């Protein structure tokens, strides 16, 4: 049986199974800046699992076969048209940082389910404490309007202050210009078309907001891009710390019920996600939405309810 | 069917539906009756129940 | 009457899991089987009327008015299916579920015996007219023409059933076997008199009287082309039906209070067809017509004579017939041009000789050309409203003439002139209007040619 | 197969299955008998046969 | 809240209530009032939101007010009487005191500016709560007592309650607080059948507690509290909104849907009691709950309204709270009209 | 109960003077209670102003009630029609266009007109007939 | 209407004696429209949850339908008893007031004057 | 002059206007719990014997 | 109908009217409740040692045992208020008005 008050009720807890080893951690930097690689490292050496980076379809990860469903469909918005062309009346950057931000909502959802149902510990690339940061970047860089701004902040507080910070954060510091030579290296062609005052921005907005008010919510941990290096000191840091700061002591297991409520229905989680402000890049038409929806009923697995889907290869759907 | 099938049909349903007219009439009269003066099955109102009383020589001789 | 019934209800499955493509066919093809089926009930006994349960009766009023509907219900069905071809499959299945609930629930309203079922599903006909008017609408109003609708018809309605429930109460009975054989002469005690209002001001709403008739130029012109018809052809006629059911208890009383409203339809019915004159859309203008005609047949119910009565019944159903071959004509036209003025596209009598010809006899039957039943159920009424009083016919006598100037004036604004250079989209004929204003066109003529099953239970 | 994790009903519980085959069957031979035996109880009540 | 203890105080506000509709002494039904006032206000309290606060705040005093009141008529039937038996009331000012005490507690007098504040502030699914489960025992009360009303006293009151719901209910929207004016015109119904026949308001009674249930469950599957946020459920989700459109014109009333019984069966009875002016006057002025039923309806199913781009994701993920007894609620909801003289089961 | 008593023990028509006082005292009474609902849910700003606003509402209501009066004691004495229901329908334009020239608007007692004469003469309709809106439980 | 008929005995639906009167048959259209009521219970179910409404969960809608059925029943079975009750007190009252039942001495049509109306 | 005008004008119009103005003044309280109960308060005498509804 | 009863139900009259109107505080409104349960105590106190109704002595003290769980209730709702608030103030409290 899936967590409900009825387990409470029969006498399952999460602070049991929880221990120390259970640590949800994200591992935040500048672009290119090692932090996939270094959050895997702490994942295998701390033993705990990792979740990817979040991004358009980590979402179509999660539901059915996984693949990437169509970018139309899965909130057309392209992170190549973000690139190329930057400042367009489309408005596809701020559909892609809206998307981004509730693929990592749901990716953080489903991280703290993990850690309280099973008490293994989760790993991460960057999360909805780190999404901002791109988010502000971008508007300084002339790219988007304080009305979306304005969307993006309402958004985050009523659907970020019902979960609960990290336990340790794992910064890798990169300069920028470092990451300007390192972008030159890569090789795709998009992330050529990048204005070095865009990274910059990246850079100050975490060093800015993002660590000082981390600080003062979990333990942050600054390393140099020579220092995350070495991945077992790093880890032997996130092990000696004091693993006693914010929200996560003072947590009992009513509250920890309540965060399972919320976590296990992702309905609710992203409830607020489409509020109704009606902004330019946001409001999908009634004819754009109605065959838009249509488009996504016809995909494969999107028509009845998961488990039910008769076309997909289910069975014994007369007596289900 | 012949013109006997509507007749003897509509004599059934017209007797039918009068005697049902009529016996709503009567109901419509017996409910005032009966709310008016309760001598009836019905409408009847709680009252307190003599069972409940007590017979038994209480302290006080003349009660 | 269920063998009419069962087979209506049964059509509700088959549309509802037909396959995507189906749904049109076995509609169309097994609601003409229902109409073929309730063509029976054309068969009316000398003077019983043929009452299959207690539940369920008809006689020559209810029986022409069922066929006219049952035959009808593939005419929205052929009329419907060119502005639903680019919709999802089970919200077409939903329009069609709403023509057949409709269909049904007027069958139920035709055939019923007490008069607190005949009110319960005559006013239950307004809730699929609802959804067809609101969802499905293609214009600006049609949110509002809904709210119109219903509170014109509902504000009506509801003094309708306290003074039923109260006739219940007093005379024993709804049903209308018992309230005619038991009829008791009505003193003119204004209790009364506003009983009577009640028992007569919900069917004048659906008549409609005039002034109380905005809902209709404001919701036949929005409505979807198979909710106009089915409310101009038969849902008017649902008013005159259950004047024509409650006048056997609402005697002598009538007369003292005919006077208001019959000139109010008689002068009424000049002014209806004046704005007919200077109109500007087609839809409006067979709205206006309608409220005109069924005026006069208001005028015919009030009157009170058998010749009265049996001319109300034959424009009832003339009118019905017409005004759905109009408004059909229109949707073509207006789907051809995607715009409702009559000015946008003229001169179209070359392009679409057919056309051309079903606008001719479409116009000549609402101008009632004799020996149509628009032209007999006219000049019954006209000579009933004589022998009621003589006066009565200079305005009967302007009416048809300033009709027949608008009758022919959309002809005349519309096809008979020259085509517009601009405008290309007028392709060929598709054969679907084509046939569509034929099954509107033959079985007109067909009824003209024997009159005496259209002409009611008088006869 | 598609879904990566298992669904929610994807394979239905045998028992709530059960039980509902179990349940129905019972309210449908409780109807038949309790209506035999407010026939026969009527029968036998006012003395008709 | 700790399950258990949601479970105890809602087992507490049931146990009130039965208290109330099984008791004959009159000190009992108080007490039954107590509890359930005692254990609705944490119920209310369950979100803890400044909102909840004001709203429990404002449901407390209203109600202890008329728990007092009620008291003070209890004492003074007893002074007058010497009986605490619920039979009828022996000093007319006693139970022209109490008619209103009982009236505060439905929420249908001028004693009704409460109920659309503490609907709107407190949650959707305690709201459910308060505005079905908390009208049993009042209504009870006044059942058991009919026999013994100034009939001119309660029928002012039901007028009142369905003018003043029917017209606010015209300017709001926000569903909580368009439902409590519902809510207020439907006790308006009820009460008004109260005095001649108490079996009709029986009737009307459950009749809106199912048709209610149904909307306020079909309002918490579609997560909406305001109105354009309702309308944006036709994207995500349309049968809630086809539901939801079926419901509201239950709601308005119109037949041959399950709404018309009530009202139809009202106005038979109270025109066999020779009163013709009452039934039409509400009869027309329901049009005014209508007219609000309507435009909600209009945009929630009747006209797709402007989505979210996000929504991409909603429709990708099912909904996991299963909202028990809603496919049964909706089915008594719109088709039992062909069942209506199975209301001679309640009396 | 009594007040309004006051106008039935007066034979409509003769009479006017003590008739228009009891209309007037019966539409005073409607305007103080309106005017305590509208300073209780309505806050006012200061007495002197609480005073303008129960006043303003209070000579509109008897304005309202006394003209009636006249009107229906001087139209059933004047025309010898006391049963006559339209002699009530003069006491609501009266009862209209004053309560419009008591708000200085036009439209409000053109309609007011209408509702207010229809409604009088459907309550003296009630006199005619044997009508109760308060009918007591009688089946 | 009779929750004050003296003998009745609370919280029980039948009591007892409703086995005297004819018991509802099976066939009854008010029944099989309450089994209608069950089928739809179980196409909303399966439409409310994203589902093949025809012919998702078989077993589901066949207990819909099935409870519906027991419950309608007992139902119709108390329905019947209580317009039989009604019935029964009417007439017992009717004949244990005769002075209050008059009998009317009947007489044809020929002989009441019934005034005849002129439509004109 | 007389559809579109005084015929909207006559009927549905004037009692939409109606109901619009005064849902108004019925539904704009400001909430204080001071004037909710006050508007009890003055409710109380009302029915206890302004209209005389004990006799 | 005897004099102390006129007191004790005049007492219980003007403690309903002070309650039913408010002018700055919540503690004031809920000692005037207060007020009114003790108006009824004594009045039913009365009542029932003068009519010697034995068995029902023990209605006062019911009476005054829901009386102390209200107001406690009453009291955790002030706190309630304060803590969101500050104060106990009325007027102030108007967040749910739109
Ligand atoms: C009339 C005839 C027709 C009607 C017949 C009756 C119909 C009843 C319908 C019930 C619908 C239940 C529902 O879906 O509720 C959802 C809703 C909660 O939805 P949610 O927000 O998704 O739930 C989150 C959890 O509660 C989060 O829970 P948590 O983690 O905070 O822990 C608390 C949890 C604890 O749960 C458990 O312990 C289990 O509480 C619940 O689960 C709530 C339900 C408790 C039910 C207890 C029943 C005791 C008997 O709960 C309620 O509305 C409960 C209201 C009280 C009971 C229902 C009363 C309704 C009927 C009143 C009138 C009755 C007829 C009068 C005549
Ligand atoms: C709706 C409006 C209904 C009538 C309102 C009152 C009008 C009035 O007082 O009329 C008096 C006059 C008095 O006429 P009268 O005095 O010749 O007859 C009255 C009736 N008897 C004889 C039984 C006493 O009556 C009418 O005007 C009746 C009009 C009926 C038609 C109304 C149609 C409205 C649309
Ligand atoms: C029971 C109900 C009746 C008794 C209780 C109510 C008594 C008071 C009645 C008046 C209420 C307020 C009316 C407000 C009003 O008239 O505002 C000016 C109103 C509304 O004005 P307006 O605000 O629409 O003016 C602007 C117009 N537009 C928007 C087009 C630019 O004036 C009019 O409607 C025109 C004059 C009156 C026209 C109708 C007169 C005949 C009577 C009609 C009803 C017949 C039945
Ligand atoms: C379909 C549309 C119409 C629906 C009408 C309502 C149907 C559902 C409600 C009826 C069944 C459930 C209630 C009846 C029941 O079981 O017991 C009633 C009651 C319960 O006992 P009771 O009558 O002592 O208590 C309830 C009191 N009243 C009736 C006033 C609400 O009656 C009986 O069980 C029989 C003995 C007393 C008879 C009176
Ligand atoms: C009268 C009832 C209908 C009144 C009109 C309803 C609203 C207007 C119609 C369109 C509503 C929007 C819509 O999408 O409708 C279709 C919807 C289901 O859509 P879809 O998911 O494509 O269905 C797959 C089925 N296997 O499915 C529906 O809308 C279902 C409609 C059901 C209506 C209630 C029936 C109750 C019982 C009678
Ligand atoms: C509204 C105002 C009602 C009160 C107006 C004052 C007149 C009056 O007494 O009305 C109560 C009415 C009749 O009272 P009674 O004294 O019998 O007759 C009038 C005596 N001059 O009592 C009645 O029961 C008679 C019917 C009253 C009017 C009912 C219809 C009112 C108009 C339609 C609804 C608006
Ligand atoms: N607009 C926007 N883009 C984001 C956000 N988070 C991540 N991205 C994009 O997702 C990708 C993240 O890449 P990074 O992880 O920074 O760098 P990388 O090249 O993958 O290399 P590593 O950092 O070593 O994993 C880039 O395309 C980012 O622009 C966000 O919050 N907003």
């Amino acid at each position: 049986l899936q967590y409900g008050p009825l387990a409470f009720v029969l006498g399952e807890r999460t602070t049991r199974k929880l221990t120390e080893t259970s640590k949800v951690i994200t591992v935040d930097g500048n672009i290119c800046s090692g932090k996939g690689r270094l959050a895997r490292e702490i994942a295998e050496k701390l033993g705990l699992r990792h979740f990817p980076e979040a991004g358009i379809h980590y979402a179509d990860s999660t539901t059915g076969d996984g693949k990437p469903l169509d970018v139309q469909l899965s909130g057309n918005c392209s992170l190549e048209k973000f690139y190329d062309d930057p400042k367009s009346n489309d408005g596809n950057s701020y559909r892609l940082q809206s998307w981004l931000y509730a693929s990592r909502l749901l990716q953080y959802a489903d991280a703290l389910e993990h850690l309280l149902s099973t008490g293994q510990g989760v790993v991460l690339e960057r999360s909805i404490y780190s999404d901002f940061v791109f988010l502000e970047a971008m508007y300084r860089q002339g790219f988007i309007r304080k009305q979306c701004v304005e969307h993006y902040n309402e958004v985050k507080k009523v659907t970020a202050c019902e979960y609960l910070p990290p336990h340790v954060v794992v910064y890798v510091d990169v300069p920028v210009p470092e990451i300007q030579s390192r972008i030159q290296k890569k090789g795709n062609p998009h992330e050529m078309k990048i204005t070095a005052a865009y990274l910059q921005d990246i850079e100050n907005a975490y060093k800015k907001t993002f660590l000082p008010e981390m600080s003062e919510k979990c333990e942050v941990l600054q390393y140099s891009a020579r220092e995350a290096e070495d991945a077992e000191k790093v880890v032997e840091d996130i092990e000696y710390l004091k693993c006693d700061k914010g929200p996560w002591p003072d947590q009992d297991d009513r509250t920890f019920h309540r965060l399972r409520m919320l976590v296990q229905n992702k309905l609710e989680v992203l409830n607020y996600t489409t509020i109704p402000v009606y902004l330019p890049e946001i409001t999908i038409g009634a004819h754009q939405s109605d065959r838009v929806f249509q488009k996504f009923t016809e995909l494969p697995g999107r028509k009845y309810s998961p488990g039910y889907n008769e076309d997909v290869g289910d069975k014994w759907i007369w007596l289900k | 069917d012949g013109p006997e099938k509507n007749y003897e049909k509509t004599m059934a349903i017209l007797q039918i539906e009068a005697e049902k007219a009529e016996l709503r009439l009567k109901e419509l009269e017996v409910r005032r009756l009966m709310r008016a003066r309760g001598d009836g099955p019905w409408y009847q109102y709680p009252t307190i129940d003599k069972a409940l009383i007590d017979h038994s020589p209480k302290t006080t001789p003349d009660n | 009457m269920l063998k009419i019934i069962i087979p209506t209800t049964m059509l509700l499955p088959m549309t509802w899991m037909s396959k995507h493509n189906m749904i049109w066919i076995n509609a169309t093809v097994h609601s003409l089987l229902i109409s073929l089926i309730s063509l029976s009930l054309l068969n009316q006994l000398g003077e019983n009327s043929l009452n299959f349960s207690l539940t369920f009766f008809s006689d020559s009023l209810s029986a022409p008015l069922l066929v006219l509907t049952t035959w009808l219900l593939p005419l929205m069905l052929m009329a419907s299916q060119s502005h639903l071809s680019k919709e999802t499959t089970t919200r077409k299945k939903l329009y069609i579920t709403m023509l057949i609930l409709l269909q049904l629930f007027l069958i139920m309203t035709f055939t019923a015996t007490e008069l607190i079922l005949f009110y319960i599903l005559f006013e239950a006909t307004l809730v699929p007219t609802l959804i067809i008017i609101t969802r499905w609408g293609n214009q600006t109003e049609r949110l509002n023409a809904g709210l119109y609708f219903l509170f014109y018809t509902l504000a009506g309605s509801l003094p309708l059933l306290v003074a039923l429930v109260y006739i219940q109460n007093t005379t024993g009975s709804l049903n209308f076997l018992i309230i005619h054989y038991w009829s008791h002469p009505l003193s003119n005690s204004w209790s009364n008199i506003f009983m009577w209002l009640a028992c007569i001001m919900a069917f004048m709403v659906k008549m409609p009287l005039y002034g109380l008739h905005l809902w209709l130029p404001k919701a036949h012109v929005e409505a979807p082309i198979a909710g106009s018809m089915v409310l101009a052809a038969v849902l008017l006629k649902l008013g005159g039906y259950g004047m024509m059911r409650i006048t056997t208890i609402l005697n002598p009383l009538t007369n003292y209070m005919a006077y208001p409203f019959l000139m109010l339809s008689m002068w009424g019915m000049i002014m209806t067809s004046s704005i007919c004159l200077r109109q500007t859309d087609l839809k409006s203008l067979i709205a206006y017509s309608s409220v005109s005609h069924m005026a006069l047949v208001i005028v015919a119910i009030m009157i009170q004579t058998p010749w009265s009565f049996m001319g109300a019944t034959a424009l009832m159903i003339a009118h019905g017939l017409t005004s759905s071959m109009l408004f059909c004509l229109a949707n073509t036209n207006y789907e051809r041009v995607h715009s409702r003025t009559m000015i946008l596209a003229r001169g179209l009598q070359t392009l679409l000789p057919l056309m051309a010809t079903w606008w001719l006899m479409a116009s000549l039957t609402n101008l009632a050309l004799p020996p149509s039943i628009n032209l007999i159920g006219e000049l019954f009424i006209i000579t009933a409203s004589f022998s009621w009083s003589n006066i009565t016919i200079i305005l009967m006598g302007m009416n048809m003439m300033i009709t027949a100037l608008y009758s022919l004036y959309m002809l005349i604004t519309t096809q008979r002139g020259k085509y517009t250079h601009h405008i290309n989209n007028i392709k060929a004929s598709f054969t679907r209007e084509n046939a569509l204003m034929a099954l509107h066109i033959l079985p007109l003529l067909l009824l003209t040619l024997n009159p005496k099953m259209i002409l009611g239970p008088l006869y | 197969k598609f879904y990566i994790r298992e669904p929610p009903h994807g394979s239905p519980d045998w028992l709530k299955v059960g039980l509902t085959l179990g349940t129905s069957v019972f309210l449908w031979i409780y109807l038949i008998k309790q209506h035999k035996e407010d026939v026969l109880e009527y029968k036998r009540r006012n003395g008709l046969e | 809240m700790n399950p258990i203890i949601y479970t105890t105080l809602i087992m507490t506000v049931m146990s009130g209530t039965m208290l109330v509709m099984i008791s004959s002494h009159w000190l009992l039904i108080w007490i039954g009032f107590e509890m359930n006032l005692l254990a609705m206000i944490p119920v209310l309290m369950k979100n803890f939101n400044p909102r909840a606060t004001e709203a429990a705040t404002k449901y407390f005093l209203t109600q202890a007010t008329a728990s007092m009141m009620l008291m003070m008529a209890i004492i003074i039937n007893l002074l007058y009487s010497g009986q605490w038996t619920i039979t009828k009331m022996f000093n007319p000012v006693a139970m022209t005191m109490m008619t209103m005490a009982l009236a505060m507690k439905l929420g249908l007098s001028p004693f009704h500016f409460w109920v659309p504040e503490v609907t709107q502030g407190i949650s959707l699914q305690a709201g459910l709560l308060l505005l079905t489960w908390q009208k049993l025992a009042p209504l009870s009360v006044l059942c058991q007592i009919s026999q013994s009303i100034n009939p001119n006293l309660m029928l002012t009151m039901a007028m009142l309650s369905i003018l003043i719901g029917g017209w606010g209910g015209l300017n709001q929207t926000q569903l909580r607080k368009i439902m409590a004016y519902s809510s207020i015109a439907h006790m308006g119904w009820m009460t008004a059948v109260l005095p001649y026949n108490t079996t009709m308001t029986i009737l009307n009674l459950l009749i809106y507690i199912t048709m209610t249930l149904a909307m306020f469950m079909l309002l918490i599957h579609s997560s909406a509290t305001t109105t354009l946020s309702l309308s944006h459920t036709w994207n995500k989700m349309p049968v809630i909104t086809s539901l939801m459109m079926v419901t509201l014109l239950s709601m308005g009333g119109l037949p041959p849907l399950s709404g018309f019984m009530p009202k139809w069966m009202i106005i038979q009875e109270m025109t066999k009691n020779e009163s013709i002016i009452m039934p039409t006057l509400m009869a027309m002025t329901a049009l005014l709950n209508l007219y609000f039923y309507m435009r909600l309806a209009y945009s929630s199913s009747l006209t797709m309204f402007p989505s979210t781009n996000n929504m991409k994701m909603k429709w990708q993920f099912e909904h996991t709270k299963q909202m028990k007894l809603l496919p049964t609620m909706i089915v008594l909801s719109t088709l039992v009209l062909p069942m209506t003289p199975a209301l001679s089961s309640l009396n | 109960k009594t007040l309004l008593h006051k106008y039935s023990d007066i034979p409509e028509g003769t009479e006017c003077h003590r008739k228009a006082y009891a209309s007037t005292s019966i539409g005073g009474a409607t305007g103080l209670i309106v005017s305590a609902y509208s300073i209780a849910l309505k806050p006012p700003a200061s007495f002197l102003e609480g005073v303008a606003r129960t006043g303003r509402y209070t000579f509109t209501s008897a304005a309202i009630g006394a003209i009636f009066g006249l009107t229906s004691c001087i139209s059933a004495q004047v025309r010898e029609k006391p049963d006559d229901p339209l002699n009530y329908f003069i006491g609501g334009c009266a009862g209209g266009l004053t309560l419009g020239a008591r708000t200085r608007s036009y439209g409000i007692g053109a309609a007011a007109c209408a509702y207010m004469g229809l409604t009088a003469a459907l309550v003296k309709m009630g006199q005619l007939e044997g009508w109760q809106v308060f009918a007591e439980p009688k089946v | 209407m009779m929750s004050g008929r003296p003998g009745r005995v609370p919280l029980q639906f039948l009591p007892n004696e409703a086995r005297s009167l004819p018991p509802p048959k099976l066939t009854d259209p008010r029944l099989v429209y309450m089994g209608f009521l069950g089928y739809c219970s179980g196409l909303i179910d399966n439409a409310i949850r994203r589902r093949p409404v025809v012919s998702a969960g078989l077993h589901r809608q066949l207990l819909y339908v099935t409870s519906f059925v027991f419950f309608g029943y007992y139902l119709l079975k108390r329905q019947d008893y209580m317009y039989a009750l009604r019935d029964h007190d009417m007439f017992a009252y009717v004949k244990s007031h005769p002075e209050d039942f008059p009998e009317k001495d009947k007489k044809t049509y020929g002989e009441i004057l019934e005034e005849f109306h002129p439509v004109r | 002059l007389l559809d579109l005008i005084w015929l909207e004008t006559i009927l549905p119009k004037t009692t939409s206007f109606i109901q619009m103005k005064m849902s108004i003044m019925v539904s704009n309280q400001k909430g204080l719990i001071k004037l909710y109960f006050l508007s009890f308060l003055i409710t109380i005498m009302i029915s206890m014997t302004l209209f005389n509804y004990h006799e | 109908m005897p004099l102390v009863y006129m007191n004790i139900i005049m007492a219980f009259a003007i403690a309903l009217a002070g309650l039913l109107m408010y002018r700055s505080h919540l503690m004031s409104s809920l000692l005037c409740l207060e007020g009114m349960m003790l108006s009824l105590f004594i009045m039913s106190t009365l009542i029932i040692l003068n009519t010697h109704f034995t068995l029902a002595n023990m209605m006062p003290i019911i009476l005054l045992v829901f009386a102390a769980c209200e107001a406690a209730l009453g009291l955790s709702l002030l706190v309630m208020v304060s803590n969101t608030y500050g104060t106990d103030y009325v007027q102030n409290l108007n967040l749910l008005q739109c």
